[PDB]
RNA sequence: CGACUUUCUGGUCUGUAACUGACGCUGAUGUGCGAAAGCGUGGGGAUCAAACAGGAUUAGAUACCCUGGUAGUCCACGCCGUAAACGAUGAGUGCUAAGUGUUAGGGGGUUUCCCGCCCCUUAGUGCUGCAGCUAACGCAUUAAGCACUCCGCCUGGGGAGUA
RNA sequence: CCUAAUCAGAAAGCCACGGCUAACUACGUGCCAGCAGCCGCGGUAAUACGUAGGUGGCAAGCGUUAUCCGGAAUUAUUGGGCGUAAAGCGCGCGUAGGCGGUUUUUUAAGUCUGAUGUGAAAGCCCACGGCUCAACCGUGGAGGGUCAUUGGAAACUGGAAAA
RNA sequence: UUAGCUAGUUGGUAAGGUAACGGCUUACCAAGGCAACGAUGCAUAGCCGACCUGAGAGGGUGAUCGGCCACACUGGAACUG
């Protein structure tokens, strides 16, 4: 099914407190209605690190797979900017 | 005052069954910024037509009209109530046996004591109205010890 | 409601052709009379034309508001309005005397819409589109008298007295159905 | 205000509330269920009947009297109108009307069609009244 | 131009003083020539004819141009005076000058034959009027700033 | 803070309008440069120049007033302000005063006016309103 | 926020351009600081001072006119966080006739210190007044003129800042 | 639905008239009755009560009431203020956030700028067909995403980099 | 004048379980997991397409009709297919 690009976000990894877990969030930003001036929000996306080899900044992008565990829908599909202190 | 008050009961309680012949049961003032309210009940005959408030409120204005001792005007409210009365004597319950009550007793139902029923007959105490509460027909002994509030209600 | 005035003691209050007349009708018409408001002149305006023509708002206003849709003019769309309304084309073709006059001949229906039965005092003509005479009946006393009394025939009716029915040809205008008075006036009168 | 304030704001109205507490039947006769029924009428009786006086220089005498509708909700109401028939626990229509008599009432009976009869000597209840066209 | 009054209501003014109460029939009068002139006036008097008088002599003073297109302004401005602003836009043929009356009287004393405006701010009419005055007080055409502009019509124009 | 140039630039060019006075100068932008040549264009910058200086160069600017020192145009103001980063599509592009009222419009390669806007038919962020 | 002084700091600006290179922006929440009274506690109490009472006055008299005294005011911290804390003018930005001062600056020439003058601005605080705008009032380079990011309010009166 | 005939002959009224807003006078009435949506009228004299006329508006309907918006821009994005009628904490520090200096590239994220798929249908607007016509359905068109994708683009904001 | 919610809950482990999915549920171990950008709680509500007034902007509404959802005295089930 790789021909369907599925779900894919890149975003950065904010916590990996689950076994084998981590939780992307991905950000983006809604018009309003009668203005139009508006501010990021986001969906924090509880995604599997096959190991938790992500690490907390880490600009990643990932993949819709399977519901995985409670909110846990989508493979990661390429570790992008795992980072530390920078 | 109320010295006053009971003053102007007396002096025109005279016209009142002289006029329509009525009894004043009382007359009561509330007042909220300007001429009070002497509610005057106008009593006689229980059911009183409009006209028979028409004509005695002409009959009392005209009284006070040229009576007033008290300085300053003030809207004469001349009530000729219905039978609704409070029932705090076992007669009141007596003369209302015609009529719906509701009753606050000390047992109440769902939190709050107040129930109406309709009487059928008259039975010390004991009560055999038929109270009907949520559309449901029964006779119910209300005990009037239990009864802290009770009222002759609304025919409607 | 569709025509209920004596039209005359009408055009008495409006000045309007379908002694007393200068005047107004009523216990101080002919006396001294009230003055006119701005309003006043578009109500008046109201019944100079649709009191002439001899119709009702429910059939009316609805044929007001459909001339502000298509390009250009409004005012001058609703002139062409009212004279693709029934009576007015006719009373203009000579068939009338007064609006009033052919309305009974139009809602009693012994015009016949290119042949066809139309009884509505209310139906549309178009360009390319005639009338009938209901031949059954056609020669009555006073539709061959009012055909004899046809004072001219303009652009856009087509019509000879042995022709019996005339055919739209163009969209006229204010400076052809006569008694200008200002369309813009009347569209503010609707308007608010 | 400035655009994110407004942003996250609604920059709500100052929507007003019925000064008439016209709550009819709804859901009244079931579960006595609160209901905002807008009816133009609802059926009912007013148990009490009086007459507070005006003052001077118009002694307009202004006759009120307390109503139970559908919903039998109490409230003292003045009788508009000149002429009646009705009593003590008569039925009676109310309309929603606030006038120069009283304060503490917005309301007002109608006359014509229920136990405050209209009167059919006047020409204005032609429509209107309760009462039909005066033949 | 061809004096044309256009009074908007007579206003009693009662100037008490010591003793009587002095109210004077205060009317203004607007003159125009509906053709692209229009002039306003004012007049305090104690009755019609004085105050028609007066307000008509001080208005046929004042006048203004009017410039227009199709008998209707090139452009859209809004007049705007002590919060009694009043909005303008052109319109279509055969839809009509809509506007609140007295400012509709203003401009069909200018002579226009569709537009678009309604009154704003301030319902009293001397204050809206004004507005209106001030607007077409500021009324330019394109002509005049292709002759201001070194450009000309054509390229930058209505 | 000089939160946005459009602004500063308009409500000086306004108050020079109220003053009556052609020869003003202020730092530019190459945004400011730009549209200034634009406004020589229009003509009623008779004449405009730009120099380089700490930071951006001051562009100098000498009105084309009226014959008796009037504005030639009526009104200006800016349209695209901090916060309202506002665009125009193709047929987004507005029309102040038709053609007599304009509008530079900043596109995908750069800043152009109301005529070139509807002109080429690219959209972009509206600038400012001068009419 | 003014008796003097010091404490060990916080802030003020002229000029400065020193040069990384936007580092800036107001600021929900949060949140400190904060008239007076009041008050908890522990002291003081010098006044002052409610209440108070003696007491005019008048059955009554605290009502006030007395006499004294009075919680507290006053010292320690909290509670207090409130007010006319009002300009009911959020902040910053930069523009824009003037006249015309200030409070500190500086400069130029002017002259012995130009300190003496003038003028340019620095940054504020004036008065009159261009324009502008306000119902009016007036501001008007320190705008209430012009614009900009960011805060809060306001929605008749009042009901009731009260529930 | 149509034809043979039927007469003007069955078939229509109602609301208002102080004004606001179209239309008034006469009369009886008497600040009383009252009317009363607003100003308020009515005191004997009312075009504001009632009656008659007369007028207007309107009609197969009329008037009242219940509500939504226009109005009501009375949210003030469009389309309010806070100089005083309602509004600046009392005044702070600052988190997020809001917006973002000059210049040099890339990006195309936006942005713009088309192509794609895809916006049930109807209504929706336009045209048009039918129904006498209208009402009306119908027919097609238009309209209809802030959807996803790709073509450019790099002004701008946002990045990226360079100062 | 709704600020903490929160424990199969969080995640995985093994089983089962269903069309699948996983606490989905069991046993394990571990402590999560959400929370002012308003979770939570309360009221209330069928949903939208659509519709009404408004120049529009907007506001409001959600009759039939299009579909989608929920329910069928009440609760707890399950057979069937």
């Amino acid at each position: 099914s790789e021909r369907n690009d599925r779900k894919v976000y890149v975003g950065k990894v904010v916590s990996d407190k689950m076994d084998k877990t981590i939780t992307v969030l991905v950000e983006t930003y809604k018009t309003h209605k009668l203005y139009g001036k508006r501010v990021k929000y986001s969906k924090k996306y509880k995604t599997h690190d096959e190991n938790n080899s992500a690490k907390l900044g880490d600009i990643v992008k990932i993949q819709e797979t399977r519901p995985l565990s409670a909110t846990k829908r989508f493979r990661l599909v390429e570790i992008v900017e795992e980072s530390v202190i920078i | 005052m109320a010295s006053k008050i009971t003053e102007q009961v007396e002096v025109i309680v005279k016209p009142i069954m002289e006029d329509l012949n009525f009894e004043l049961v009382d007359v009561e003032y509330v007042k909220e910024g300007r001429d009070h309210f002497l509610r005057i009940s106008i009593d006689k005959e229980g059911g009183v037509d409009l006209n028979d408030c028409t004509l005695a409120s002409e009959k009392i204005s005209e009284a006070m009209d040229a009576n007033d001792p008290i300085p300053e005007m003030y809207y004469l409210d001349v009530a000729s109530p219905g039978a609704e009365r409070p029932i705090k004597k076992e007669q009141d319950f007596q003369n209302a046996i015609t009529k719906p009550v509701f009753v606050s007793l000390y047992v109440p139902i769902e939190g709050e004591k107040e129930w109406l029923g309709i009487l059928q007959e008259v039975n010390n105490e004991t009560i055999v109205v038929q109270v009907k509460i949520k559309a449901r027909t029964k006779d119910i002994e209300i005990p009037r010890d239990k009864i802290a509030k009770a009222r002759h209600a609304v025919m409607i | 409601a569709r025509f209920r005035g004596s039209n005359w003691k009408k055009s008495r209050r409006l000045g309007i052709s379908l002694e007393k007349r200068p005047y107004a009708p009523g216990q101080h018409g002919p006396n001294q009379r009230k003055k006119l408001s701005e309003y006043g002149l578009q109500l008046r305006e109201k019944q100079k034309l649709r009191y002439l023509y001899g119709m009702t708002e429910r059939q009316f206003r609805n044929t007001f508001d459909i001339a502000g849709k298509k390009f250009g003019v409004h005012g001058e769309n609703f002139m062409i309005l009212l004279a693709s309304r029934l009576d007015a084309v006719v009373y203009s073709l000579g068939l009338a005397r007064t609006r009033r006059q052919a309305r009974q001949l139009v809602n009693h229906g012994h015009i016949l819409v290119d042949g066809k039965r139309v009884d509505i005092p209310s139906y549309s003509v178009k360009p390319g589109q005639t009338i009938s005479v209901r031949e059954k009946s056609q020669k009555l006393n006073i539709i061959v008298e009012s055909v004899e009394i046809n004072n001219f025939v303009p652009e856009y009716l087509n019509f000879d007295a042995d022709s019996l029915t005339g055919t739209f040809v163009r969209l006229p205008e204010r400076s052809e159905l006569p008694a200008e008075i200002n369309e813009q006036l009347i569209v503010e009168y609707y308007s608010r | 205000p400035t655009i994110n304030q407004l942003v996250r704001k609604p920059r709500q109205s100052k929507i007003k509330k019925s000064d008439s507490p016209a709550l009819n039947k709804g859901f009244n006769s079931k579960k006595k269920k609160f209901t905002d029924l807008n009816s133009p009428q609802k059926r009912g009786v007013c148990t009490r009947v009086g007459t507070m006086t005006p003052r001077k220089p118009n002694s307009a005498l202004r006759k009120y009297a307390r109503v139970r509708l559908s919903n039998n909700i109490e409230i003292n109401a003045y009788i508009p109108g000149i002429g009646h028939n009705l009593q003590e626990h008569s039925v009676v229509l109310v309309r929603g009307g606030r006038v120069r008599d009283l304060p503490g009432v917005r309301y007002h009976i109608v006359r014509g069609a229920l136990d405050t009869s209209g009167v059919d000597g006047r020409r204005q209840g032609r429509s209107l009244y309760g009462t039909k066209k005066p033949k | 131009k061809e004096f044309e009054e256009r009074v908007v209501t007579i206003n009693r003014v009662a100037k008490v003083v010591k003793g009587g109460r002095r109210f004077r029939f205060t009317a203004l009068v607007v003159v125009g020539d509906k053709n692209g002139r229009v002039g306003f006036g004012t007049g305090k008097a104690q009755e019609v004819p004085e105050a028609i008088k007066k307000a008509v002599e001080a208005a046929k003073k004042d006048l203004v141009v009017v410039p227009r297109v199709e008998g209707t302004t090139p452009h859209t401005i809004t007049g705007r005076y002590g919060s009694g602003s009043v909005f303008m836009k052109p319109a279509a043929p055969g839809t009509g000058v809509i506007a609140g009356g007295p400012v509709r009287a203003v401009l069909e004393l200018a002579g226009i034959t569709d537009i678009l405006s309604k009154s704003l701010g301030s319902n009293t009419p001397i204050n809206m009027v004004r507005a209106t005055i001030d607007g077409l007080q500021n009324l330019k055409n394109a002509e005049d700033v292709a002759k201001l502009r070194g450009k000309t019509v054509e390229e930058l124009y209505n | 803070t000089m939160t946005d140039p459009i602004a500063d630039m308009l409500t000086r060019v306004r108050n020079a309008n109220m003053v009556r006075h052609e020869k003003l100068e202020l730092p530019a932008s190459n945004i400011k440069k730009e549209i200034a040549e634009i406004l020589k264009s229009e003509g009623f910058i008779k004449n405009v120049e730009y120099v380089e200086d700490d930071k951006q160069g001051v562009l100098r600017l000498f009105l084309k007033y009226g014959q008796n020192d009037e504005r030639v145009i009526t009104g200006l103001k800016r349209i695209s302000k901090p916060g309202l980063r506002v665009y125009a599509k193709a047929s987004e592009m507005p029309k102040v005063l038709n053609g007599l009222g304009i509008a530079l419009v900043s596109t995908s390669e750069g800043v152009i006016t109301d005529k070139e806007a509807r002109k080429r038919n690219v959209g972009g962020e509206i600038i400012a309103y001068v009419w």
